[PDB]
C-alpha cells in the first residue's frame, strides 16, 4: 500500500503513535517479478499473467518480459557466455560509465 | 579545445559560513556612505 | 551633549563598541530614525501601519524585517549578528520611544517592547551549529518535539533580608544562574535570603526542544536538536508539532553535568530566542496589511470571482472543474454553529475523491497540503487509528501515562489529507467518525477521560474495488466503504478516465505544456496567482462570517426529499439530515468565496447544483439520463435567466420611446431590483439584448 505513494509521490507520509513525517523517496525502482505458475503464459495477458493490481502496473514507466524459450543455439550461446567469462576473469569500463553518467545527469533538456 | 570548451558552456548553462559575505557586501556600502 | 559619529571604525570589539554611551546613543537615533522613515516600494510608512496595528491589539511586540533594516541602515544591520543581545536592548528602548510618540497613552498598556527580527540572511542547518555560531545570530528550522508549560522566572528580584524587614535592591537574573546578593547593605547578615514575592518582577518562560525534520536530512539517521529559551510574548508560539523557523542567539554556559557526562570541559548550549514563524503558516491574518485588505476587497468586487477561484485550484491540473469547485468549497469551509447554546453543528465540508488510476486524486491532494495552513497529509497503511485520533503514552520525564494530539487534533481547523482512503484497515478507518461530524475526538484511556478538538474538515482519495471505476455500478456498488462513513462525506467526485479523443489531444498538449513551462531552467478566465489565494483564504476564513437569514426553505425540502426518493431506488445513500446541512455548509462556503456576509440565492443554488451532480454522477451509466432529466428540469439548474429581462428593457424602452414620440440603464435596474432578478450582469454580458441591438456604458449609463 506504501509503495503507491512512494512511487508517484515521492514520498512515505507516516502518521502513528509518536511520529507524524512525511519521508522523502525520490527514488527510481527496478522491479523483478514472477508470473503465477512459474511460466510466462503468451496465451493470458501480462495482467493475466501477473497478481500486481491495475494502480501498482499504473506507476511504471516500462514493463519487459524475459521468456525462457527451449531453443538450443539459446541455450549453447548462455552456456558459453557464463563459462568463458568465469574463465577470463584472472567498450567502457564501469568507472568511466560512472563518470559519465553522473556527468549527463546533471543536463536538464528542455522540449522543443 | 573549442568544442570541448562548448561542451563546458552547455555543462554550466545547466548548472544553476555566510555572515562574512554578508559583512564584506555590506562594508561595500559604508565605503560608499563615507565617500 | 554626547556627539554623533560615523559607526563602522572602531578599535574596540563589536560588543564593547556598542556597550560604549557615545555609539550607543548614536545606534538608538539611527534606529528610531530608520523606524519613523523606512518605506515601502510604494511610499507606504511601513512602521507608522506596523505600530499602529500593535497598539490597536496590545500585541507589545514590533517585527522588523532584516532586508530592508539592511538597505536602509548598513551599520546596524552590520553590528546585528555579531552583537544582539546589546543591539537588540537598544532597539527595544528606541521602538518603545517611537511607540509611546505615537500613543503616548501606550505605557498604560505596557512598559516594554521587544523588537523581534525576521528573515534573518543567515541561515543555518540545525546539525551545522558549531563554535563559530557562539553569541551570535542565527536562524534555523525544525520541528517542535518538547515543551515545558508557561512558568513565570524571576526577571527583577528584591530580597527580604532574613533577619529584618528590608529589601534588597533588584538584581537582574540570568539565564546561567540564579544571581543572589551575599549580605545585606542595611545589617551584613549573609547566606539565604526570602524573594519579595510582591514586590519581584517576573517574565513568562517556557523551554522547548526542536529537531530536524523527519524528511529534512534524516534518511535512517537520527536527528540532532537543540534547546531554545522562549521569553516574554514568545510563549505559546509554538506546539509540539510545528514545524517551526527559530530565529534567535546561540548562547552557551558552563554545564558541570556535561562535564562529568563527557570527561572533557563541555558547554551547554542553548537557542536565546528571537522570532519564531511557522514554515506552513506562511502567511497569517495577523500579518496581511492594509493594502493585502484592499486588493481582496477589490477582487471580490469582480462577477467573476468565483470561476477565477476554481481555476485557481491546482493551476497545473486540466479539467476536473467539478472537483476544483468541491476543493474551493471545502477550502473556504462553511459556517460553524450552535443554535440554542444546547446543540452543535460543524461547519466544515468533507469530500472523497474517488476514482481509476492516473487522474491526478493525489496531486490534488498535495496540492491541498501546499496551499493550506495547518495541513497534513496521510496515507492508507502508514496512518493508524490511533495515530490519526490520539494517543496515550508514558511521559518521556514523568513516566505518568498523557494524551497526546494525534492527526486530526494537530489539524483542529484546518485540513487533514488521507490518500488511497480504501486502502487502510477498517479499524483505522472507523477511528475517524466522531472527528468527521462530532468534530471532536474522545478518550478513555488509562485514567485520562476527556474530549480533545478536532474540527477538521477532511479530504480523501480513493479508488474503486480493482482499481478501474465501472460504469455500469452505482458509486455504492463499486467502492467498498460503508453507508456509515460515505455518509459523512458532504461532496463525493467520481473520476473516470475514459476515452475521447479530443478531449485526450486537449488533455496530452495542457500536459506537455505544463512539462515545458514548469522546466527549472476548461479554464477560459484565469487564475490568481498562488499567494493572493492564499491572502484571499485566510482573509475569509477570519474576517468573514456568512450568515443564514433565508434559503428557500420549502424549494430545499422538496429537493431533498424526492433526493431521497430517487436514492432509493439507487446506489448512493442521502441521510437525512447530513445531506441538507452539506447544502447549506455549500451555501456559506460560497458566500465565504464572493466575502459575502449573508447567504443569497445563488450560493443555494450553487450548493444545490454541486450536490445533485455529484449524487447524478453516483449513478448507474444507463439511470444518469433520466435521473439528469428529473433533476435539472424541476429541481433548480438554474443556468440563466435572460427573458425576463429581455422583455423589461424591451417594455422600458418602448415606454420611453413612446414618451420622448408624443438615464435608462438606471431605469433598467430599478425594475431588476423591484423583481427578485438582482444580478443583471448575466444580461449585459448574454447576446439577447445585444441583438436587440442594446449595449452599455458604466459612465453614459444609456442603453
Ligand atoms: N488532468 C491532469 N492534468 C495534469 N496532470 C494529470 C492529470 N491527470 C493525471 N495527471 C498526472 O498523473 C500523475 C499521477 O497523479 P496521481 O495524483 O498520483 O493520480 P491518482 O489519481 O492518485 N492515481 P492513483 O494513485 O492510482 O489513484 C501526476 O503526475 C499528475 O500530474
Ligand atoms: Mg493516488
Ligand atoms: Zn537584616
Amino acid at each position: 500500500v506504501a509503495i503507491h505513494e512512494a512511487m508517484e509521490q515521492q514520498t512515505i507520509s507516516i502518521t502513528k503513535a509518536g511520529v507524524k513525517a512525511t519521508l522523502n523517496a525520490r527514488t527510481s525502482i527496478l522491479a523483478a517479478a514472477n508470473p503465477i505458475s512459474g511460466h510466462y503464459d503468451r496465451s493470458k495477458s501480462l495482467k493475466q499473467n501477473i497478481n500486481l493490481s491495475a494502480p501498482i502496473m499504473s506507476r511504471f514507466d516500462l514493463f519487459f518480459i524475459l521468456v525462457d524459450e527451449c531453443n538450443e543455439v539459446t541455450d549453447y550461446a548462455i552456456a558459453r557466455r557464463i563459462v568463458d567469462l568465469h574463465s577470463r576473469i584472472e567498450v567502457y569500463s564501469l568507472d568511466d560509465i560512472r563518470r559519465y553518467l553522473l556527468f549527463a545527469r546533471q543536463f536538464k533538456p528542455k522540449i522543443s | 579545445n573549442r568544442e570541448l570548451e562548448a561542451l563546458k558552456q552547455r555543462f554550466w548553462k545547466h548548472a544553476n559560513e555566510k555572515l562574512q559575505v554578508l559583512k564584506a557586501k555590506l562594508q561595500e556600502a559604508m565605503k560608499l556612505r563615507r565617500f | 551633549e554626547s556627539i554623533e559619529n560615523l559607526e563602522d571604525l572602531k578599535g574596540h570589539s563589536v560588543r564593547e563598541w556598542v556597550s560604549m554611551a557615545g555609539p550607543r546613543l548614536e545606534i538608538h537615533h539611527r534606529f528610531k530614525n530608520f523606524l519613523r522613515t523606512h518605506v515601502d516600494s510604494h511610499g507606504h510608512n511601513v512602521f507608522k501601519e506596523r505600530i499602529s496595528d500593535m497598539c490597536k491589539e496590545n500585541r507589545e511586540s514590533l517585527v522588523v524585517n532584516y532586508e530592508d533594516l539592511a538597505a536602509r541602515e548598513h551599520v546596524l544591520a552590520y553590528f546585528l549578528p555579531e552583537a544582539p543581545a546589546e543591539l537588540l536592548q537598544i532597539f527595544d528602548e528606541a521602538a518603545l520611544e517611537v511607540v509611546l510618540a505615537m500613543y503616548p497613552k501606550y505605557d498604560r498598556i505596557t512598559n516594554h517592547i521587544h523588537v523581534r527580527i525576521s528573515h534573518l540572511p543567515l541561515v543555518e542547518e540545525l546539525r551545522s551549529l558549531r563554535q563559530l555560531h557562539l553569541n551570535q545570530l542565527i536562524r534555523t528550522s525544525g520541528v517542535v518535539t518538547s515543551c515545558t508549560g508557561v512558568l513565570p522566572q524571576l526577571s527583577m528580584v528584591k530580597y527580604n533580608c532574613n533577619k529584618c524587614n528590608f529589601v534588597l535592591g533588584p538584581f537582574c537574573q540570568s539565564q546561567n544562574q540564579e544571581v543572589k546578593p551575599g549580605s545585606c547593605p542595611e545589617c551584613q547578615s549573609a547566606g539565604p535570603f526570602e524573594v519579595n514575592m510582591e514586590e519581584t518582577i517576573y517574565q513568562n518562560y517556557q523551554r522547548i526542544r526542536i529537531q530536524e525534520s523527519p524528511g529534512k536530512v534524516a534518511a535512517g539517521r537520527l536527528p540532532r536538536s537543540k534547546d531554545a529559551i522562549l521569553l516574554a510574548d514568545l510563549v505559546d508560539s509554538c506546539k509540539p508539532g510545528d514545524e517551526i523557523e527559530l530565529t534567535g542567539i546561540y548562547h552557551n554556559n558552563y554545564d558541570g553535568s556535561l562535564n562529568t557526562a563527557n570527561g572533557f570541559p563541555v558547554f551547554a548550549t542553548v537557542i536565546l530566542a528571537n522570532h519564531v514563524a511557522k514554515k506552513d503558516n506562511k502567511v497569517a491574518v495577523g500579518e496581511l496589511t492594509d493594502e493585502d485588505v484592499k486588493m481582496i476587497t477589490s477582487l471580490s468586487k469582480d462577477q467573476q470571482i468565483g470561476e477565477k477561484i476554481f481555476a485557481s485550484i491546482a493551476p497545473s491540473i486540466y479539467g476536473h472543474e467539478d472537483i476544483k469547485r468541491g476543493l474551493a468549497l471545502a477550502l473556504f469551509g462553511g459556517e460553524p454553529k450552535n443554535p440554542g447554546g444546547k446543540h452543535k453543528v460543524r461547519g466544515d465540508i468533507n469530500v472523497l475523491l474517488c476514482g481509476d488510476p492516473g487522474t491526478a486524486k493525489s496531486q490534488f491532494l498535495k496540492y491541498i497540503e501546499k496551499v493550506s495552513s495547518r495541513a497534513i497529509f496521510t496515507t492508507g497503511q502508514g496512518a493508524s487509528a490511533v495515530g490519526l485520533t490520539a494517543y496515550v503514552q508514558r511521559h518521556p520525564v514523568s513516566r505518568e501515562w498523557t494524551l497526546e494530539a494525534g492527526a486530526l487534533v494537530l489539524a483542529d481547523r484546518g485540513v487533514c489529507l488521507i490518500d488511497e482512503f480504501d486502502k487502510m484497515n477498517d479499524q483505522d478507518r472507523t477511528s475517524i467518525h466522531e472527528a468527521m461530524e462530532q468534530q471532536s475526538i474522545s478518550i478513555s484511556k488509562a485514567g485520562i477521560v476527556t474530549s480533545l478538538q478536532a474540527r477538521c474538515t477532511v479530504i480523501a482519495a480513493a479508488n474503486p474495488i480493482g482499481g478501474r471505476y465501472d460504469p455500469s455500478l452505482t458509486f455504492s456498488e463499486n467502492v467498498d466503504l460503508t453507508e456509515p462513513i460515505i455518509s459523512r462525506f458532504d461532496i463525493l467526485c467520481v473520476v473516470r478516465d475514459t476515452v475521447d479523443p479530443v478531449q485526450d489531444e486537449m488533455l496530452a498538449r495542457f500536459v506537455v505544456g505544463s512539462h515545458v513551462r514548469h522546466h527549472p531552467s476548461t479554464y477560459g478566465v484565469e487564475p490568481l496567482p498562488q499567494e493572493v489565494l492564499k491572502k484571499y483564504i485566510i482573509y475569509a476564513k477570519e474576517r468573514v462570517h456568512p450568515k443564514l437569514n433565508q434559503m428557500d426553505q420549502d424549494k430545499v425540502a422538496k429537493m431533498y426529499s424526492d433526493l431521497r426518493k430517487e436514492s432509493m431506488a439507487t446506489g448512493s445513500i442521502p441521510i437525512t439530515v447530513r445531506h441538507i446541512e452539506s447544502m447549506i455548509r455549500m451555501a456559506e462556503a460560497h458566500a465565504r468565496i464572493h466575502l459575502r456576509d449573508y447567504v443569497i440565492e445563488d450560493d443555494v443554488n450553487m450548493a444545490i447544483r454541486v450536490m445533485l451532480e455529484s449524487f447524478i454522477d453516483t449513478q448507474k451509466f444507463s439511470v444518469m439520463r433520466s435521473m439528469r432529466k428529473t433533476f435539472a428540469r424541476y429541481l433548480s439548474f438554474r443556468r440563466d435567466n435572460n427573458e425576463l429581462l429581455l422583455f423589461i428593457l424591451k417594455q422600458l424602452v418602448a415606454e420611453q420611446v413612446t414618451y420622448q414620440r408624443n438615464v435608462p440603464e438606471k431605469d433598467l435596474v430599478d425594475k431588476a431590483r423591484q423583481i427578485n432578478i438582482h444580478n443583471l450582469s448575466a444580461f449585459y454580458d448574454s447576446e439577447l439584448f445585444r441583438m436587440n441591438k442594446f449595449s452599455h456604458d458604466l459612465k453614459r449609463k444609456m442603453i
